[PDB]
């Protein structure tokens, strides 16, 4: 009974790092003078789309990864982590046949027992499996270069878009399924869909480099980067709202206690202490 | 699939108004109200009344999608729920027992009520949230005023509605507060808001989602939550139905497509805006 768990690599919510020569973690430290949780998570290095890939033990950290401890305390299970083979959060997409890939498919395909990432809860994915009760709720917002003036979703250069100013989001992910449901959004979707990026750090460079003018995101990521990255600004308040939750199997024995652990550390003041030490400063 | 459905009125969540010269018309549904003949007897009428409000469209939503009929009722022995003697009373305490299939209203989700019975996924933020008068200066629930209340002269006044999810939490979680708070409990957010504005009372703890409101339909713009909102122990208001229901799966999916097309925001846009 080791759960196998399944993350993304995803400031501030998961960090991934190389291990030292030793295969062990750097030590390290908060500013509170606490040490910094890290655990071994197996995943392939970085590689271009439609290339073999090659598992290495990398080290993990973050508000996820304090989250995952604590879960498995309180419930009293051990586990494994791996990172997402593909480098996707997961949509459905017509192969008659629909397949879900990303860490959804995973979960779905055995290949992972638990969900524990920056997961929207949505009903796309709700009509496959099980989320646990939110424990963040934020939304999305767009990230640009300090000086690009957008007034936010309805800004013409976003609703009546050109080849002049180029905006996209992640590929396979719960926005990519927000703007292809939404009819109201298709002008958007159709733009995005021919600029989307494998990666939201591969995005937020882009923005960096003015490859990229515009990049619709998680709000609990973007001001993270923009709180870190001084040339990034986001521009406006949040045009959606979403929660992030645990993603299990419809049939895990361990769905009631996530919900009752997540409560709990809402109630008691934990989670507000993870948010504090991670998302927030 | 005619279902005994139970509420509470809290504006603007659910506003119980009185039927017409004789059904309900508008944005109403109909909803009853047991009502005692006397206090010498355990007799009594079901007062026909009509209900409207944000929840209440939430209901007319789910009922026409999830596709079943409903007799909504108000509950009488107690309100949102809360053991005493290890018996749920409120709305909780219907479900538990099993004269209602679900409750709808402005019911937090906390985890000793999520032991009892199944919550649906949040339609609605909610939490703790301290409303003062403009101006005055609390860090929030950690504030020493708060916290060790007797370290100041005269000590800060503060208090919440008791037995509902608000009054629990400072109870599990700040023991000395809690009861220091309690010869300033408030009979309802109505009498709350008076003993602020008239300067009897310096702080009201309760619930975020119901204070934000409030202040957002102040008059003067004189009376507002700490930190700019802010929310503690977050949580959200659930539909609470039986556990092992078979509604929930359709309830849940119902309420994602809500939030997802643009439904849900429509109703903050109808019920919950304020000029502040
Ligand atoms: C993370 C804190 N949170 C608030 C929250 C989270 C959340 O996704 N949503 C959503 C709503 S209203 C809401 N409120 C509309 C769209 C999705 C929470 C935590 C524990 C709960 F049992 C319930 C809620
Ligand atoms: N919404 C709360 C009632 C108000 C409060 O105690 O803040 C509950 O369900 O108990």
């Amino acid at each position: 009974t080791r759960l196998k768990i399944v993350t993304i690599h995803q400031e501030p919510f998961v960090y991934v790092k190389p291990t030292l020569s030793d295969g062990t973690c750097k030590e390290e430290f908060t500013v509170n003078g606490d040490p910094v949780k890290k655990v071994i998570c197996t995943g392939p290095n970085d590689t271009s789309p439609g290339s073999p890939r090659h598992t290495v033990p990398q080290c993990c950290y973050g508000f996820c990864i304090d989250l995952l401890i604590k879960l498995a305390r309180t419930m009293n299970f051990t586990y494994e982590v791996h990172l997402v083979a593909d480098g996707k959060f997961g949509t459905q997409e017509r192969v008659n046949k629909k397949e879900w890939n990303g860490m959804m498919g995973e979960l779905l395909s055995g290949q992972a027992d638990m969900i524990v990432a920056p997961l929207t809860i949505n009903n796309e994915r709700a009509q496959y499996i099980e989320f646990s009760k939110p424990f963040k709720y934020q939304g999305l917002t767009i990230l640009v270069k300090k000086g690009t003036r957008i007034t936010g979703i309805n800004d013409p250069r976003l609703r009546n878009p050109s080849d002049k100013f180029i905006y996209a989001t992640v590929k396979q992910s719960s926005v990519d399924i927000y703007f292809r449901r939404q009819v109201e959004l298709s002008t958007m979707y159709r733009h995005m869909e021919k600029h989307n990026y494998e990666s939201a750090a591969e995005a937020i460079q882009a923005v960096r480099d003015n490859k990229l003018h515009a990049f619709i995101w998680d709000s609990a990521v973007l001001e993270f980067e923009a709180s870190q990255k001084c040339d990034l600004v986001t521009t406006g308040e949040l045009f959606f709202r979403s929660g992030f939750g645990i993603g299990m199997r419809k049939d895990s024995p361990w769905k009631q206690n996530v919900s009752l652990s997540i409560l709990k550390s809402h109630e008691n003041g934990f989670m507000e202490d993870l948010d504090k030490t991670w998302v927030r400063y | 699939n005619h279902l005994s459905i139970v509420t509470l009125e809290e504006a603007p969540f659910v506003i119980v108004e009185d039927i017409d010269p004789e059904t309900c018309v508008r944005n109403t549904v109909p909803c009853r109200k047991f009502v005692k003949i006397n206090n010498s007897t355990n007799e009594g009428m079901n007062v026909k009344k009509c209900c409207k409000g944000f929840c209440i469209d939430i209901l007319k939503k789910l009922s026409r999608t999830v596709k079943f009929t409903y007799d909504l009722y108000l509950v009488t022995n107690g309100k949102h729920g809360k053991k005493v003697n290890n018996v749920w009373n409120g709305m909780i305490g219907e479900v538990v027992y099993q004269r209602a299939v679900m409750a709808v209203g402005s019911l937090t989700i906390n985890e000793e009520r999520s032991e009892v019975v199944d919550f649906s996924v949040p339609f609605v933020e909610t939490g703790i949230s301290v409303m003062v008068s403009r101006g005055t200066q609390v860090t929030g629930l950690s504030d020493k005023k708060f916290q060790r209340p007797h370290d100041y002269s005269p000590p800060f006044r503060f208090g919440t509605v008791p037995n509902g999810s608000t009054e629990r939490n400072i109870r599990n979680n700040y023991p000395y507060m809690h009861q220091y708070m309690t010869k300033f409990n408030q009979k309802g957010v109505e009498d709350a808001l008076v003993s602020l504005k008239t300067g009897k009372l310096d702080a009201f703890i309760y619930d975020a989602a119901v204070l934000n409101y409030k202040a957002g339909r102040d008059e003067g713009c004189k009376l507002v939550t700490i930190g700019s909102g802010y929310i503690f122990a977050t949580t959200g208001y659930g539909i609470a139905l039986q556990k092992g229901s078979p509604w929930k799966r359709q309830i849940d999916l119902a309420l994602l497509q809500f939030v997802g097309d643009g439904e849900m925001e429509e109703l903050e846009t109808l019920w919950l805006t304020g000029i502040c």
